[PDB]
């Protein structure tokens, strides 16, 4: 195998075949040397697959002796190199967040890593990273961080994409008890799109006003709807 | 995994055919979690001293 | 990039341009007005 | 899954076979390079004593080709601008105008809103 | 620009008596 | 409908509204005279109209009178010799009529007049190259480059010699180009050339020139560190490709020795060693690289306390001699500017707590730790605005650890004084309970209830406190004070809850009569609610004497309902009587309740 690699006849499937041969023979620490010897040779589009294999083996394998600062060094190297070439790096960002939760338990660092992924064109992936980053912040980090993530996600994403997060922000504020902030968040969200193509916010606006508003505010919502339709 | 390890596992399975011929809420929750064992150790040292008193 | 000048007084070539191209709060006032309302009520009563 | 089986050598081959505003110096170099590309598609001295001027033994065929290349590129540029002017003279949506120069002025004003 | 009200906005001498009452308490027996 | 837009379209259409031939020389002369008079008139009135000058020259070109056209161009150059389009038009006019020597004389004048205008040099170059005058093009580039032009001219000269396949010429040009333009991209352009168009002996010699140059000229600081780093990395990777890993290793060692201040060079050695080196030397370099990365992230953003925690882990894991210093930086760098318990202060205080815990565990330096507590409490935390309860409780635990318990109580009283806090009081209470000085805990509780008098949470604690102490009389007095009129700051529901707790406590002590008195008081507090009457009946039932007491309580409930003159109260009393009959009575009392039931109410 080493002579194939030296001759530059190694193919991505064979570079993984060698690494899996070594891992099956408990020579895991030398498996990583295969990945590092081969990743630089291929274009970034294939470096993505080999990086996924390398990091998945490094983070979860009983024989790997990589210290946590080494595994972080690998992760940061992967994200810097691949994002320097525009390759979708969603899986590496998710794996990095999971590893950061595992090794140290710093949820705040895990969320910030996901936010780095969502803020950096693969719009569906950035919507998945915004949903995971925000849900994790809601579940573990509370308002002081959740608000700074929501008001960035809404600000960055275009219309008809940020509306999903306007409804989610309003629901978060309604649960946290700031009903007025939720009402004005939904008021901001209603203006983003014509109600003909914006029903998703409008039925949740009706739900919110029935749950937390009253007759005079609900009538104001209806005024808003008919004014917006014109 | 799905891209290259999935193919290579098939390769290591196809080699069995060759082997046959071979043989034939808190905003600081996370820091609290990290720092908890040290707090517990310090609390036990306090308990021992306060029991001495 | 210096914008092209469009004058609101002069039009040497007789051009036609879009209308867009051709075309204070102090509490003392409220305080005064309410003082005069109070004085009016004082006298009226 | 078909791309996982190319050697490193094949990736080197494939990656080498298929890898606002401009300053006048940069535009000049680019125009020079374009003219050299065009040339690639197409392709002694003596000094007198009495007058002192030097003469160069040029190829009259190359001098003809040069004059023709300059005439044809001027012609091509002129016709391209002529078509662009007809397009400008027929497009609509710009603010009301009363003559052609007023139309060109309103279009210029519209380009500032970019 | 998405302008929000600040976080926390919502929709829409007894110390002497406490001290006197505490001082009126009976003495403790410490029977434990 | 009429519109202003429609009106103006009609104006536009309203306003938007002969080909003579020349048959002989006389008519041509008339025409040319008229045209020349026109053009000369305009140029006389406004000589600065360069466009008109060019159009007049072109008109003479169309008359085939090159002498007149030349004169017009010359006169225009007299007006403005800086207008590049005029020069270019004149040169093109000369070339179009095949007057190559006039065009040459003119292009030489142009570059002599405006040598810094690249367009004129490129015009001369492309003209001579079109005529296959390779040696003239070469002499032109030699002069241009001798005038020290920008990198574009040098790149073009290299491209020219590459077209000529004159590899020695390209070496000589690069030999001059690195002097004219010392930037490291120029040296890397030369090595990039020698790799594809030259032997390896030359490639090594050019890399050696590059390093010897940056070494000798280092004292001028011409190159930035990133440039030298790219030069060294490129040279090392090139020697690694040539299988001479030993010479790349020597290169990295000697270069790092020469320029220790370049972090990018150390990182390049890490990148090289991770794929061509060994396991042992990789992790120490990775630790240093991560130290630098955390340092960069922290200097860019000092309030990133997640990275502070990781940075402290890295330094105490790999560089034990730098632990204390980096702590003294974390304290002073990350301290917040604000004056509120926002997330930054809450996360900052844990760096201080980690510093304290580390000192206590790994050094046992009680003097230093006491100095740290003094610095924190007295200086850093803005007590007048807020305080962290955990800090003072930790100070108390440490102080008790070192036998200064009176000083621990002193600092706790001080903590109460400067900033009362619910958690501070709770922790003080907890610690004093563990101290088993129970008599002091109640004096703590009075300060607590002074701090915030409305919460029943504090009010309920004296119950099980004095119950643990066994003082029944003190507990009863405290309970009576809790529900007394002096506690009007508590809500009505809270007062009822406290009364219920006191009633349960009295029932625990088998004081049935006092329990009944308190139940009557609570019914008075409940404004004689029917639920209060039901609770009184249940309490009587808990006091066959229970059944008789329940019957008496039912009679009392009926009397109270009648006194309130409420039919709903009477119905509630009847339901209570029926429930007592069902629970501890018989069907006879249920029938009596049916008789007392009012018709749809009208009591009978
Ligand atoms: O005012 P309290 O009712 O006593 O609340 C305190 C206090 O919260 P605040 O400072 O926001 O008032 C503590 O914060 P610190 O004083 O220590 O800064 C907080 O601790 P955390 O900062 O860790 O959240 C603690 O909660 P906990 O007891 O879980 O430590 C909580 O005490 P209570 O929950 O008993 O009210």
């Amino acid at each position: 195998y080493n002579t194939v690699i030296d001759l530059r006849l190694i193919t991505p499937a064979m570079a993984e075949n060698f690494a899996l041969f070594l891992q099956n023979h408990y020579e895991v620490m030398e498996s990583f040397q295969v990945y590092e010897k081969t990743i630089p040779l291929f274009p970034p589009e294939i470096q993505y697959e080999l990086w996924i294999e390398y990091l998945e083996v490094a983070t979860s394998h009983q024989l790997s002796s990589l210290s946590p600062e080494h595994i972080r060094f690998l992760f940061e190297k992967a994200l810097k190199n691949l994002c320097s070439n525009g390759i979708d790096c969603k899986t590496i960002f998710i794996a990095y967040s999971v590893f950061e939760e595992r090794i140290s338990g710093l949820i705040s660092k895990s969320i910030e890593i996901l936010r780095r992924g969502a803020v950096i064109t693969h719009l569906e992936s950035r919507l998945q990273l915004w949903r995971m980053c925000i849900s994790k912040a809601e579940s573990t980090l509370g308002p002081s961080v959740t608000r700074e993530l929501y008001q960035e996600c809404i600000q960055i994403l275009p219309n008809s994409k940020a509306v999903e997060f306007v409804i989610k922000f309003s629901d978060f504020e309604s649960s946290i008890g700031e009903t007025i902030r939720a009402r004005e968040i939904l008021a901001y969200g209603a203006k983003l799109l014509p109600p003909s193509r914006n029903t998703e916010l409008w039925d949740s606006f009706e739900i919110f006003e029935l749950k937390h508003g009253d007759k005079e505010t609900y009538k104001d919502m209806l005024k808003m709807k008919k004014v917006l339709e014109s | 995994m799905p891209s290259l390890r999935d193919l290579s596992l098939e390769r290591d399975q196809e080699l069995n055919q060759l082997r046959a011929r071979i043989n034939q809420v808190c905003e600081t929750s996370d820091l609290k979690a990290k720092l908890a064992p040290i707090m517990e150790v310090l609390e036990k040292k306090t308990n021992e001293k306060i029991k001495g008193i | 990039k210096i914008p092209a000048a469009v004058s609101n007084w002069k039009n040497p070539n007789g051009y036609t341009v879009a209308l867009e191209r051709r075309v204070t709060i102090n509490d003392g006032f409220m305080k005064l007005s309410e003082a005069l309302e109070n004085a009016d009520k004082k006298a009226r009563q | 899954e078909k791309a996982f089986h190319y050697t490193v050598q094949e990736y080197d081959a494939w990656e080498r076979r298929h890898p606002g505003g401009i300053s006048y110096d940069q535009l000049a170099k680019l125009s020079y390079e374009k003219t050299l590309r065009n040339l690639a598609t197409q392709t002694k001295v003596q000094k007198d004593t009495k007058t002192g001027k030097i003469t160069i033994a040029d190829d009259d065929k190359l001098v003809n080709k040069l004059a023709v290349s300059l005439q044809s590129e001027s012609k091509k540029r002129y016709e391209a601008r002529k078509r662009q002017m007809q397009n400008a003279k027929t497009l609509y949506g710009v603010e009301s105008f009363i003559n052609d120069k007023n139309k060109q002025f309103n279009e210029k004003l519209s380009r500032e809103s970019k | 620009k998405l302008i929000l009200s600040a976080p926390g906005t919502k929709q829409g001498r007894i110390r002497k008596f406490l001290v006197q009452m505490f001082a009126s308490l009976p003495s403790p027996k410490n029977d434990f | 409908h009429v519109s202003a837009e429609q009106i103006l379209r009609d104006v536009y259409k309203k306003g938007q509204k002969t080909n003579i031939d020349i048959l002989d020389l006389e008519e041509l002369r008339e025409y040319q005279r008229r045209k020349r008079t026109e053009y000369e008139g305009y140029l006389k009135r406004n000589r600065l109209d360069m466009g008109q000058w060019i159009r007049y020259a072109q008109f003479e070109i169309e008359q085939h009178d090159m002498r007149r056209a030349r004169s017009i161009f010359e006169r225009a150059l007299l007006v403005d010799s800086s207008f590049i389009p005029l020069w270019i038009r004149y040169i093109d006019a000369e070339l179009k009529v095949k007057c190559i020597n006039h065009a040459r004389n003119l292009m030489n004048r142009a570059i002599s007049t405006l040598p810094r205008v690249d367009k004129l040099w490129y015009k001369y170059l492309i003209v001579e190259e079109s005529l296959n005058n390779v040696e003239i093009v070469r002499s032109l580039y030699t002069k241009w480059c001798s005038l020290e032009p920008g990198v574009n001219a040098w790149n073009s000269f290299v491209d020219f010699e590459i077209r000529q396949k004159n590899w020695n010429g390209v070496r000589e040009i690069y030999s001059k180009y690195v002097m004219a333009h010392p930037q490291m991209q120029t040296w890397l352009k030369w090595v990039r050339f020698e790799n594809r168009h030259g032997n390896t002996e030359f490639t090594r010699s050019v890399y050696s020139l590059a390093i010897d140059t940056v070494a000798n000229l280092q004292n001028l600081q011409i190159w930035s560190d990133m440039e030298v780093a790219k030069l060294v990395n490129s040279f090392a990777h090139w020697e690694a490709a040539q299988q001479e890993y030993e010479r790349s290793s020597a290169l990295y060692q000697i270069a790092i020795e020469k320029w220790p201040s370049n972090q990018l060079l150390k990182a390049g050695l890490l990148d090289f060693e991770k794929q061509f080196g060994d396991i042992n030397s990789i992790e120490e370099t990775i630790s240093y690289k991560r130290k630098m990365e955390y340092e960069t992230i922290l200097s860019n953003n000092a309030y990133d306390y997640d990275t502070w925690w990781l940075y402290l882990d890295l330094i105490s894991e790999s560089f034990p001699k730098q632990i204390m210093q980096t702590f003294e930086k974390a304290i002073v760098d990350s301290r917040p500017k604000e004056l509120s318990k926002n997330v930054q202060w809450k996360r900052y205080i844990y760096l201080w707590m980690r510093y304290i815990c580390y000192v206590e565990l790994e050094l046992e330096n009680s003097l230093l730790e006491e100095e740290l507590f003094q610095r924190l409490i007295d200086d850093i935390i803005p007590h007048k605005h807020f305080t962290f309860s955990k800090i003072w409780l930790m100070y108390a635990k440490f102080l008790i650890r070192h036998d200064d318990v009176p000083k621990a109580r002193k600092i706790l009283g001080k903590a109460i004084g400067l900033c009362p806090k619910a958690k501070t009081f709770k922790g003080y209470i907890e610690l004093e309970v563990k101290l088993k000085e129970f008599d002091r805990v109640r004096k703590i509780y009075e300060k607590f209830i002074e701090f915030q008098p409305s919460d029943l949470q504090i009010w309920s604690q004296y119950g099980e406190l004095e119950e643990n102490l066994g003082d029944w009389d003190r507990v009863r007095g405290i309970y009576t004070i809790a529900l007394d009129e002096n506690s009007d700051f508590l809500t009505k529901e809270a007062k009822i809850v406290l009364l219920q707790k006191y009633i349960t406590f009295e029932t625990e002590s088998q004081e049935f009569e006092k329990a009944r008195k308190l139940y009557r008081r609570y019914l008075e507090l409940n404004q004689y609610s029917p639920q209060s009457w039901i609770e009184f009946a249940m309490y009587q039932t808990s006091t066959d004497e229970n059944k008789l007491e329940a019957r008496k309580v039912f009679e009392e409930a009926i009397v109270f309902f009648k006194e309130k003159d409420d039919k709903q109260g009477r119905l509630s009393i009847l339901e209570a009587l029926k429930d007592y009959e069902e629970t501890y009575g018989t069907e006879l009392d249920q029938e009596t309740v049916k008789k007392r039931f009012p018709k749809v109410y009208i009591f009978p």
